[PDB]
């Protein structure tokens, strides 16, 4: 992971223009950082997302050199995200970090994210709705007052989203 | 002693769901949203908020002319700026 580093003097001059305006991070030598990715690739009824591997590839590398421990999840029912979801929100190493990432990829509709069992006939979503509860103060005080940064591919089967216009 | 907290607070999605369906030619390619994110991620978390890397994300993918993907910003309850301070 070739992630820029950010130099002492550097930090310092960022920690002083905007000074109880930024969300404050733990050691480095105590912190235990976390985040999780979900990857649909196998689908029971629609198309096969070839290439994730490709993206959970460069996503772990990424979460990992910004200083995460990354869980990899693959191939889930919504029912099955959600409970991997509810497990992740009550891990003991959030209430000795600083923040969160998680990243969804998937096949994407209206309500959210598609499940691998999912067909326009049965449905099998899980709702963007759902993913913030799980996290939120309430239902995961240890992430209380910490980013939790949620990053979400979920492409709808639509015609590309461009337009021609005259110039 | 109790105390009061917002329920919902501290959160930031960044999602594309512009249509993003497998290339014929080389269909093990890496999406390009996820590309572009990790590009900017690496070059500018010790600069930049991450507000603000998912905004030059944008800022890239401004003219279409291949995959074109404009992805937004949502749900936003972030009450301060998010470095990643890479390497603290
Ligand atoms: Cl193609």
């Amino acid at each position: 992971g070739n992630v820029k580093l950010c130099s002492l003097e550097e930090a310092q001059r960022i920690w002083k223009q905007k000074s109880a305006e930024i969300y404050p991070i733990m050691d480095k030598s105590s912190r235990t950082r976390l985040a999780l990715i979900i990857c649909n690739e196998e689908f029971d009824s629609i198309p096969r997302r070839t290439g994730a591997e490709v993206d959970i590839t460069g996503m772990t590398m990424l979460l990992q050199n910004l200083g995460y421990s990354v869980d990899v999840k693959k191939n889930l029912t919504a029912s099955d995200m959600t409970t991997e979801l509810e497990a992740f929100a009550h891990r003991p190493e959030h209430k000795t970090s600083d923040s969160t990432f998680l990243v969804f990829m998937s096949h994407g509709i209206r309500e959210g994210i598609c499940g691998k069992k999912h067909s326009e006939q049965v449905p099998d979503i899980l709702q963007l709705n759902a993913i913030f509860n799980m996290l939120n103060t309430k239902n995961c005080p240890s992430l209380k007052d910490k980013p939790k940064v949620i990053i979400i591919q979920a492409a709808r089967g639509d015609s590309p989203g461009v337009v021609w216009f005259k110039d | 002693a109790i105390k009061k907290a917002h329920i919902e607070k501290d959160f930031i999605a960044f999602c594309s769901s512009t249509p993003d369906n497998v290339s014929w030619r080389h269909p093990t390619m890496g999406s390009v949203f996820i590309g572009r994110l990790i590009e900017h991620m690496q070059e500018y978390a010790c600069s930049c908020d991450v507000e603000e890397i998912f905004r030059k994300v944008r800022f890239s993918f401004e003219q279409p002319d291949g995959r074109a993907q404009m992805p937004t910003t949502e749900r936003v309850t972030l009450t301060r700026c998010f470095y990643l301070f890479p390497g603290h």
